[PDB]
This record gives C-alpha cells, sequence and structure tokens, in this order.
C-alpha cells in the first residue's frame, strides 16, 4: 500500500463499532476506486456471511482492491474465498530460515550496543527458539504438544537479557560470562516466557535440555558447537552483520541432528505427508465416482 | 447504585452495603456516637481498624471528597501501623508465646503477615550472607532460622485448639500458613550447598519483602522481591479474607505472573477446572496489596457494565481477573477482547494514557485471563490477545501439600501423615464408586472436610523409648478417629446406598485400625422413635439413621437438598 502509492485503509474486526464503520469507508472505496483492508474477519463469523453477498453484487472502478486477511479458519465461507484470489502463508521450514525471519526483529540499533558480548548472547537466544520451534514439525518426538512459542516470546527474552547485562556491565565494553547468573536467566526464559505454557514434566525436561545447553559459561568459548556431527559451531563475531553472514551461510536444509533428535525422524514426517497425500488424492477420487 | 450513595450522602448507615463494590476489603466505617466522623474500617469478618486521622463527614466535604479522604487514611492507617508492628515484633522474644499472641492482636490480620514476612526476609538474607561464610556456618544461621519458626509453629499448633473468635481463629490459621511456607523455603535452602549468599537464585527466586524506613513516603516504604521484578505495597485494606497454601505450584506461578507485571504483559494461567487458577491470582494480589475483582463469565454477561469498570480498573490501577474467560458468547469474547488489547498495549507502550472507546492509565493495574487447555499444547486465549499475555499451566495442584498446611492449621499434629491418606483416598472414591453426577472429590470439597474435621477436633478430647511409641500410636489414631467422624458427616450422607459398602470399605484400607463410629443422638432417637409409632411408620435403623444425617447437616448448612427416587423416605 505504502510501496505502490494509494489511499489506503485499515480495520480490525471484532467490535461492534467495526462492523459499521467498515461497511462503509470499503463501499465508497470502491467508486472512489482506493484500497481497503480487513483483517481477521474471521473473528466474525456470523458476518461475512453479509459481506459476501454484499461484495459480490458490488461492481466497481478497475483501481479498486479490497484486500482482506485471515488465519485458515473454517468460518470463512466459500464464497468469499472463491471469489477473491486467495493467497496462503506458511512459515518455510529450517533452522536457517526460523533465524531470518527472528533477526528482523533484532535491529543493529539493539543488538550492537555494548558490551560486545551481547550481541554473542542475542544470536544464542535466537539459534535456541530455532531449535525448539523446527522440533514442532516433528510432534510427537519434538515435543509432546504443539507450544506456541512464538515471537513475543522472543522480545521478552530480550528484555531479560538486557536486563542482566545491564546489570552486571551497564557502560562497560565487556562482560564477564562467569559473572552472569545463568541459572537466573535459564528460569526466566524457562519457566516463565517459553516454558509457561507446558503442562508436562518431560517437556519441562526437554526445554531445559536445551536452556542449560546454550545459556551457561562454557557457551561464550570460541569454537562452541551447536551441531558437532556436522562441524558447525557457534561463529566468533561482536555485531549484527558478523552473525548474519554465518546465517547466509548455512544450509537451506536442516536435518533433525541439529534437533538433538536422530535423523530417522525425518522419515516419520515423510511419511505422515505421504499418508496425509495419498489419502487425499483417494477423496477427490472417490466423489468423482459417486 | 451511585444515585442512591449520592443521595444518602449523609446518612452513611445506608451506604455501607455499596462498599463491598469500591473497596476489596473494607466492608463498613465505624462511626462516632454521633454518626458524624469516621473513626476507623470494619471488614465483611468482623475485624476492626481504627483510623489515625479521624475523618468528618460533616465539616463540609462532600459525597467523592470524603470517600477520597478514607482511601487515604486506609492506606495511610496501614502503612504507619505496619511500623508500629514492625517496632513491637522488633522487640519480643519469640518463645514467650504470651507477649508474643500478644502482639497478633495488636494488628490487623493483613500487616501481622506481612511483619512476619519482612523479617523471616531479612533473617534469612543474614544467614546466607554477602556471600564469603563457609557453607557449615550459614547452613547452622538456617538450622536456627528453620528450628526458631517450627518453634513458634507449635505454640500457634496449640493455640487454634483453645476456643477463640472466628476472627482470631482465621488469623492465626492464616499465620500457620504463612510461617509453614517460610520454614519449607529455608529447609530447601538447606538442601542448598554452595550458596552464593544474600544472592544465590535458590533464595532470590522467592518473594522476599524488605522494609526501607529510611525512605520518605510511608507507602514506598515496603518493597516486594521475586526473582528480578519490585512491587510497592498497594495497602488496600483486605480484611482477613483468605490464604492459600504457598505450594510450589503456587511459588512457580508467582514467579510467572510478577514476571509478566514486570513485562507489562497479562496473567493467563490455564488448566482444568478447580486447580486454583483463579484463587491463585487473588493470593498474588492480595499479596502486594491489591483490590482484585473477579469476573465470572459463564453467566449472562454485562458488556456495558465491563465498558464502565475497564475505566476504574485503569483508573485505580486495580486488578481485573476475568474467570473462564473463554466460556463466553463468542460476540462478548471479541468485545472485551478487544477492548483489553487497546488497554494491555498500552501499558506495554507505558503510556500515562488509555484511548478507550484518552483516560489516565494507573502502572499498577494488571489485566489476568484464566481458562481450560486449548486443542493439542495450544492457547485458548483469541489471536489478538496472544502475543500480549504470559501463560501459566495449572494442570496438578499440589493436593497432598494443600490437605497437610490446611490440617495443621486446624490443629492436627500429625497432618503429615493424615494428608497423605486424605487424599488417595478421595481420588479412589473419585473412580471406584457409582459415577453420580452430584459427588464432587475436588479439592474444594476435599477442604471441606479438613476444616469440619477442625470443628469436630474442637468438640473432642485426646486419650523410655517404648513408652512414647505408644503414647504417639494412641493420640496417633485419636486424630485419625476426628478425620473419619468427618468422613462420615460429610461425605457418606450424599453417598447412594450401593456405594455407602464401597466407601466403608475403602476408608478400612486407609485407616486400617479405626473404625466408623455410630451417631450418639440417644435424645433423638427416642423422640424419632416416639413420633415413628404414632405415625404409623416402622422405624427401620437405616431410616432414623438418616433422620440422624439431616440433623446432623442442618447444624451446619442454611442450605440443604434431601435427593433421591421417589417413594425412598424423604418427605416422610
Ligand atoms: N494453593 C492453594 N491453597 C489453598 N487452597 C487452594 C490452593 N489452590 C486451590 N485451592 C482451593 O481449591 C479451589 C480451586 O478453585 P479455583 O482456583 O477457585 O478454581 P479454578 O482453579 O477453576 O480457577 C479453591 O476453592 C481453593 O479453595
Ligand atoms: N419409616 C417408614 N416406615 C414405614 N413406611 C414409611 C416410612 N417412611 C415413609 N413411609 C411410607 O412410604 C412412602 C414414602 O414416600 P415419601 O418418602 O413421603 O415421598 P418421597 O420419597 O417422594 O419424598 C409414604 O407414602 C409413607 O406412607
Ligand atoms: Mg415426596
Amino acid at each position: 500500500a505504502l510501496q505502490l502509492h494509494k489511499q489506503y485503509k485499515s480495520f480490525a474486526i471484532g467490535s461492534p463499532e467495526g462492523f459499521e464503520l467498515a461497511e462503509k469507508s470499503i463501499y465508497a472505496a470502491a467508486k472512489s476506486g482506493t484500497w481497503v483492508l480487513l483483517k481477521n474477519i474471521h473473528l466474525a463469523p456470523q458476518w461475512l456471511v453479509q459481506l459476501e453477498k454484499k461484495l459480490h453484487s458490488l461492481s466497481p472502478h478497475p483501481s479498486f482492491r479490497l484486500f482482506m486477511t485471515s488465519e485458515i479458519h473454517p468460518a470463512l465461507p466459500a464464497n468469499l474465498l472463491r471469489m477473491s484470489n486467495v493467497f496462503s502463508y506458511e512459515n518455510p521450514p529450517g533452522v536457517k530460515a526460523n533465524l531470518l525471519h527472528t533477526f528482523i526483529g533484532i535491529p543493529a540499533t539493539r543488538m550492537d550496543k555494548q558490551p560486545a558480548e551481547r550481541s554473542r548472547i542475542y544470536f544464542l537466544l535466537a539459534w535456541f527458539h530455532a531449535i525448539i520451534q523446527e522440533r514442532l514439525r516433528y510432534i510427537p518426538l519434538g515435543w509432546t504438544k504443539f507450544f506456541e512459542f512464538n515471537d513475543a516470546d522472543l522480545r521478552g527474552a530480550l528484555d531479560s537479557i538486557d536486563y542482566w547485562v545491564d546489570l552486571y556491565s551497564k557502560g562497560r565494553s565487556n562482560i564477564d560470562p562467569d559473572k552472569i547468573p545463568w541459572i537466573a536467566v535459564r528460569t526466566i526464559l524457562g519457566s516463565t516466557i517459553y516454558g509457561g505454557r507446558i503442562d508436562n514434566e518431560f517437556d519441562m525436561r526437554l526445554l531445559y535440555s536445551f536452556l542449560e545447553q546454550l545459556f551457561t559459561p562454557s557457551a561464550f568459548n570460541p569454537d562452541f558447537p551447536l551441531v558437532p556431527s556436522i562441524g558447525l559451531s557457534v561463529p566468533e563475531g561482536t555485531t549484527r552483520a558478523h552473525f548474519m553472514k554465518w546465517i547466509e551461510a548455512l544450509p537451506e536444509i536442516s536435518t533433525p541432528i541439529w534437533l538433538g533428535l536422530p535423523e530417522n525422524a525425518e522419515s516419520l514426517l515423510l511419511s505422515n505427508k505421504a499418508r496425509k497425500m495419498i489419502n487425499d488424492l483417494q477423496k477427490m477420487q472417490s466423489s468423482e465416482e459417486d | 447504585d451511585l444515585l442512591e450513595i449520592i443521595g444518602n450522602s449523609k446518612d452513611i448507615i445506608k451506604i455501607q452495603k455499596h462498599f463491598r463494590k469500591m473497596f476489596a476489603g473494607l466492608a463498613n466505617l465505624t462511626l462516632d456516637d454521633e454518626k458524624t466522623t469516621i473513626i476507623g474500617m470494619s471488614s465483611a469478618e468482623g475485624e476492626t481498624v481504627t483510623f489515625k486521622k479521624p475523618i468528618s463527614i460533616a465539616n463540609g466535604p462532600k459525597i467523592h471528597e470524603w470517600l477520597t479522604m478514607v482511601e487515604s487514611e486506609m492506606k495511610s492507617t496501614l502503612a504507619t501501623l505496619l511500623s508500629e508492628s514492625l517496632q513491637h515484633f522488633n522487640q519480643v522474644d519469640v518463645n514467650d508465646h504470651s507477649k508474643y499472641s500478644e502482639w497478633v492482636d495488636n494488628y490487623p490480620t493483613q500487616l501481622v503477615l506481612l511483619t512476619s514476612q519482612i523479617v523471616w526476609s531479612t533473617q534469612v538474607d543474614q544467614a546466607l550472607g554477602g556471600g564469603t561464610l563457609q557453607q557449615s556456618k550459614i547452613q547452622e544461621q538456617l538450622q536456627s532460622i528453620e528450628q526458631t519458626t517450627q518453634m513458634i509453629l507449635n505454640n500457634l499448633a496449640d493455640s487454634v485448639l483453645q476456643d477463640l473468635s472466628a476472627q482470631k481463629r482465621k488469623k492465626f490459621e492464616h499465620l500457620i500458613t504463612e510461617l509453614v511456607h517460610q520454614r519449607d523455603v529455608v529447609r530447601q535452602l538447606q538442601k542448598c550447598k554452595n550458596l552464593t549468599g544474600n544472592k544465590d537464585f535458590d533464595w532470590l527466586y522467592h518473594m522476599r519483602y524488605y522494609y526501607d524506613a529510611t525512605q520518605e513516603n510511608v507507602l514506598h516504604k515496603l518493597v516486594i522481591h521475586m526473582a528480578n521484578a519490585t512491587f510497592y505495597y498497594g495497602f488496600e485494606y483486605l480484611g482477613i479474607g483468605e490464604r492459600l497454601v504457598q505450594t510450589p505450584l503456587t511459588d512457580r506461578c508467582y514467579l510467572t505472573l510478577t514476571q509478566a507485571l514486570e513485562s507489562r504483559m497479562g496473567g493467563n494461567p490455564f488448566g482444568p477446572a478447580g486447580t486454583g487458577k483463579t484463587e491463585t491470582v487473588k493470593a498474588l494480589g492480595s499479596q502486594l496489596g491489591r483490590f482484585v475483582l473477579v469476573f465470572c463469565c459463564d453467566e449472562g454477561f454485562d458488556l456495558q457494565a465491563m465498558s464502565r469498570i475497564f475505566v476504574g480498573l485503569c483508573q485505580c490501577g486495580a486488578w481485573g481477573c476475568f474467570d473462564e474467560f473463554n466460556r463466553l458468547e463468542e460476540r462478548i469474547l471479541s468485545a472485551v477482547s478487544q477492548q483489553i488489547q487497546t488497554i494491555q498495549v498500552a501499558l506495554k507502550e507505558n503510556s500515562k494514557e488509555v484511548e478507550l472507546l484518552n483516560i489516565s492509565l494507573h502502572q499498577d493495574m494488571g489485566i489476568f485471563v484464566t481458562m481450560n487447555p486449548g486443542y493439542a499444547g495450544r492457547s485458548n486465549l483469541p489471536d489478538n490477545l496472544k502475543k500480549l499475555f504470559r501463560s501459566m499451566a495449572m494442570i496438578k495442584p499440589d493436593r497432598e501439600m494443600i490437605a497437610q498446611v490446611m490440617l495443621y492449621s486446624q490443629g492436627f499434629k500429625t497432618a503429615e501423615v493424615l494428608a497423605g491418606k486424605i487424599v488417595p483416598l478421595f481420588k479412589l472414591c473419585q473412580e471406584q464408586l457409582s459415577a453420580q453426577s452430584h459427588y464432587d472429590f475436588g479439592l474444594r470439597a476435599l477442604k471441606s472436610v479438613l476444616v469440619s474435621a477442625g470443628g469436630i477436633k474442637r468438640k473432642c478430647q485426646p486419650p523410655d523409648a517404648e513408652s512414647k511409641t505408644k503414647a504417639d500410636q494412641i493420640y496417633c489414631q485419636y486424630e485419625i478417629g476426628v478425620l473419619l467422624n468427618s468422613i462420615n458427616d460429610t461425605m457418606i450422607p450424599k453417598l447412594v446406598a450401593d456405594d455407602i459398602p464401597l466407601i466403608q470399605s475403602l476408608l478400612l484400607d486407609v485407616f486400617p485400625g479405626s473404625q466408623l463410629q455410630p451417631i450418639q443422638m440417644d435424645q433423638l432417637r427416642k423422640k424419632i422413635q416416639e413420633i415413628a409409632k404414632q405415625r404409623h411408620l416402622v422405624t427401620k435403623q437405616e431410616w432414623v439413621e438418616k433422620i440422624l444425617q439431616l440433623h446432623q447437616i442442618l447444624n451446619i448448612n442454611h442450605g440443604v437438598m434431601m435427593v433421591g427416587p421417589s417413594g425412598g423416605g424423604k418427605t416422610t
């Protein structure tokens, strides 16, 4: 909307006020020929039924464009999807792709400030985040359930790191990795930020497994292994750019060995996908008969 | 109600009722013989606190004016009074239970517990030291503290036996609960060899309370710490109310919620029903002296009243706890969820103002939502709130440990064992008796039998190496008996016929050398048989028994439901 340069108008569906201002600004938005954006219309299951019927017989001008937004939610009526160009969005696979998504939210402006060890810590946080999220695609091997470790958890974890780094080195160009209270760091991040949502006693066992592996003083030692079997260890660096150049040199494909799981974890995954597919083809072939 | 309040502005007696709606614990203001000046504040349980600076409601002050003043003397008086209690306790011979109990009365339930935790914090800090004290030493300092309390506990462990007010009774019960937390924490610390001192996280993990007099403002004098989060006591009068048993799930929950408040995020405890979710958010607010308002969602929910309430939640900096949040009509779920999002984004940003439907936003406020878990690990919170809340899983409350402390405060001395037996018991009855829809073997239920056992124990009388042993054994079985007494009084009466031999059999497994006693209403039994012949009623033993369960229960609850198939003898 910015990039292109055209009157833009957003709106979050869910409120009482949300329904009306909308079936107006948008209606008008049409003849004028501007753009509109509704987001999370799925919250209005008993509403789009109307938005549909309307939009259908709502002839507009060439330049118009009504951009809606949603989450693969069964409330969306067919007609609504069928009358628009649907575009699907999925978190691509891989630890490398995971790291890049995380970094969009770690500005050099925040990461590059003293101590120099700050950046190395941010990277360890990001790598941690990638591991526990990639293991999500291996349930029930990776985790017992689907824990929604989101992006806010990372931000919160950074706020926490930042607190301890500012306590033990505020104003210095270097911090001592052994003077830092790692048990305190691991616990806040484990039991409060990322692990509050865990209701099992073994999935908590597993999260701390990774926490204790990456957030200890020895992790600051040069050539710290991340994935030994493949020779991959933490890069030496003190700036976001140093860490990005390392990320960008990683293979697009990650294997379960990266996540501390056996490689055959991938076999179960590739089979379940083979079953989902065969199963799907069989459906679109049954009706075609019946 | 605001109108009614305004008009009757000077006829206070008329407003009192509405106080339970503007103050957590303040239920009624105590006036002077002329009814022209407020001398203090009363709690629902009957406790009283006379203000230090009397307030006049005649001198001039209009409605809001004088209420704004009570709100201040409430905080003012308690803060000042806390200092006086610190000074009192500061000089008291812990062993002399006399001058000690003499101190528990000079102050509000609320303060006695704080004065207790302020000390304990400070004492533990010193024991651990500045991180330069050979283990052995610190370890000695802890035994000391760890033992000292265990003493204070015994005394109190005997007091609750002696006849005393429901008011004073709940105050010791509360103190018996906090003191068990104190020693239990220290005990942990004692299993800890390599301790860094006043700073070893094995200690910073817990909630500690520090009082720094050499601070201007009385309010800002108490500061609560937990992990790295810091709070000012709100000094909202709570009355006696309730205290939970600081079970390890509780402290783990305090850590997640305090960290959330500290991160300007909301609290979202989740799990099945009956795990201590809403109750824990309530004990935390009470711990930081906040005004906590719980909103019941599984009911007709007023959206219009919510808007108005969000405004005062924001303006007073009070706590809103939505109970069973997701059990709300999808439309209202989105309504409230959209308002919470605008307030919570406001908190995160730190703005002093909120733009709801500008207003001032009190930094101390907090939103909390409880609910059952989502599908396969997923959260049930609404998308828009997901990244705005810190969830906490509360799946298995520490029943054994709750039961245990719960009994100790009731007087029982063998609470460790009794709790280890009454908890698997409930678990068994739950799954090895008919599935009648009315059996309730949840915590709340488990606590009813414990609290009754208490009353019952207040109406009963207890009876070389080899000696102590017999003697313990006797006293031991004595309390076991008291517990069975409550088992029969509040459990088997609700049970249906076929489930009585099952329970009585089970009870035998769990309490081998002890059996159910017959009811001794010798008087009533006669009178009942006196009327039974008149009414032609065949007086059967299993029948008369039921009447006595009715008369028993009726002496407890003011609301009873006689139940069973038609022509089962209820009416007669
Ligand atoms: N730590 C605790 N100490 C004492 N009692 C508790 C504790 N946790 C739960 N309970 C008891 O168990 C019951 C739990 O119910 P509650 O927390 O109100 O519902 P929910 O867990 O569904 O929100 C409460 O009535 C409370 O008395
Ligand atoms: N103790 C008794 N001995 C003999 N007969 C009884 C006795 N109690 C009740 N009955 C008879 O059994 C019937 C029980 O019905 P009742 O208990 O009064 O209704 P409900 O069980 O629906 O409350 C009555 O009609 C009464 O005549
Ligand atoms: Mg009847």
